[PDB]
C-alpha cells in the first residue's frame, strides 16, 4: 500500500519526569515555543515536571511526517 | 563619658574605607559590661577554654 | 619612607569581593546559557 494520504497515528507518549536543579535548565526549557506555562512567572528552580503528551502525526511518505502534534 | 573624648578602654568599628574608628555604642556597651562586672562579678559557667 | 598608590581608585568600590564575584558569575551564566540553548536548537533542526 502506498496511499499514505489515507493513513494517520495517535500514540500516548511515556511519562517523562524532569527534575530542575539550575537556571540553565529553566533557560533551556524556556526557548522551547512549546513549552507553555498557565503562570509565566512560575518559579520552576527545585521543582520536578513531569509530562504526559501525546503524538498525532499524518504521514506524506513512508519515512516523512506530513504533519506532527504534540500536546 | 565626656563628648568629644576618647575612654581609655573603647571598642572599634570598620567604616567602609576599611579603617577602624572609635564607636561610641559599642565602647558603651563594653564599659557597661565592665562596670556591671565590677559590681556583680561575672559568671563563666559552661565556657570551654 | 615613601608609599606610593597604584591602586587605580579600586579602594573606593565597596564590597570589592562581591562585586567581582557577581559579574563573574554573569558572564559564566551568560556564556553556559547562549551554549546550551544554541545546541538544544540545533538537536531540535536536526530531528525535524
Amino acid at each position: 500500500y502506498t496511499d499514505f494520504e489515507n493513513t494517520f497515528q495517535k500514540t500516548v507518549e511515556p511519562v517523562y519526569q524532569m527534575h530542575i536543579k539550575t537556571s540553565k535548565d529553566i533557560a533551556v526549557l524556556r526557548s522551547k515555543e512549546w513549552f507553555q506555562l498557565d503562570d509565566e512567572d512560575f518559579d520552576l528552580l527545585n521543582k520536578t515536571l513531569t509530562f504526559e503528551t501525546e503524538t498525532e502525526v499524518t504521514f506524506k511518505n513512508a519515512n516523512i511526517f506530513s504533519s506532527v502534534k504534540c500536546f | 563619658i565626656p563628648r568629644e573624648t576618647i575612654p581609655f578602654l573603647h571598642l572599634r568599628k570598620k567604616t567602609p574605607a576599611g579603617d577602624w574608628k572609635y564607636d561610641r555604642q559599642l565602647s558603651s556597651l563594653f564599659l557597661d559590661g565592665l562596670e556591671k562586672a565590677a559590681f556583680n562579678g561575672v559568671t563563666f559557667k559552661d565556657k570551654y577554654v | 619612607p615613601v608609599m606610593a598608590d597604584l591602586n587605580g581608585g579600586l579602594q573606593f568600590v565597596p564590597e570589592l569581593k562581591e562585586f567581582t564575584a557577581k559579574l563573574r558569575k554573569e558572564l559564566v551564566e551568560t556564556s553556559e546559557v547562549r551554549k546550551a540553548v544554541s545546541i538544544e536548537t540545533a538537536l531540535e533542526h536536526k530531528v525535524v
